């Protein structure tokens, strides 16, 4: 009846999202973004985007802390609303989110109660192992971003998981969701 | 993640 949105953080998160999405189609869902850009002919409001005809209203709502993530392109605003994520939460679907940890803090300030799982790399070498495709260049930036991000945002994670293989990481991610979904 | 380039560019 109510399922908590999920944000996986750390290396390999996107693939954890993909494989969980790809493994339980019925359990996980996706939220619908907003856009102040005029809707296209073959675009569908409520499915491609909630199209805001009043751009002024969406700017004010962003300033009212109703979006967890936002940006501007070709003079148009795009964002994922606080309310659009709950709309998935009410269908009994877990909302898989590609959002920052600040965005996580904002879903908690809502009281939405989301599942924030952080994947801690053991070492730079662990980055190269748990991660299927990557070069040594990219691995350092990933290892250095994960270490700063835990030192800054530990207090907001529902769990921290580790593994020498991604399958071990992926299994513990499902263990977290399984313990905290009841 | 949002499967639309426009949204991704906007958040960048």
């Amino acid at each position: 009846h109510y399922a908590r949105p999920i944000i996986i953080l750390g290396p390999t998160k996107d693939r954890a999202n993909d494989d969980l999405l790809s493994e339980f189609p019925d359990k996980f869902g996706s939220c619908v973004p907003h856009t102040t850009r005029p809707k296209r002919e073959y675009e569908i409001d409520g499915r491609d985007y909630h199209f805001v005809s009043s751009r002024e209203k969406m700017e004010k709502d962003i300033q009212a802390h109703k979006f967890i993530e936002a940006g501007q392109y070709n003079s148009h605003l795009y964002g994922t609303s606080v309310q659009s994520v709950r709309e998935v939460a009410e269908q009994g679907k877990h909302c898989i989110l590609d959002v920052s940890a600040n965005a996580v803090r904002r879903l908690q300030a809502a009281h939405l109660h989301p599942i924030a799982i952080f994947i801690r790399p053991r070492s730079l070498e662990n980055v190269l192992e748990i991660n299927k495709r990557i070069t040594e260049e990219q691995a350092r930036k990933a290892f250095d971003r994960a270490t700063k991000l835990e030192q800054e945002f530990t207090e907001c994670f529902s769990a921290i998981v580790e593994g020498d293989s991604f399958e071990e990481i992926y299994h513990k991610v499902k263990r977290v969701i399984e313990d905290l979904s009841g | 993640r949002i499967r639309r380039d426009e949204y991704l560019k906007a958040i960048q």
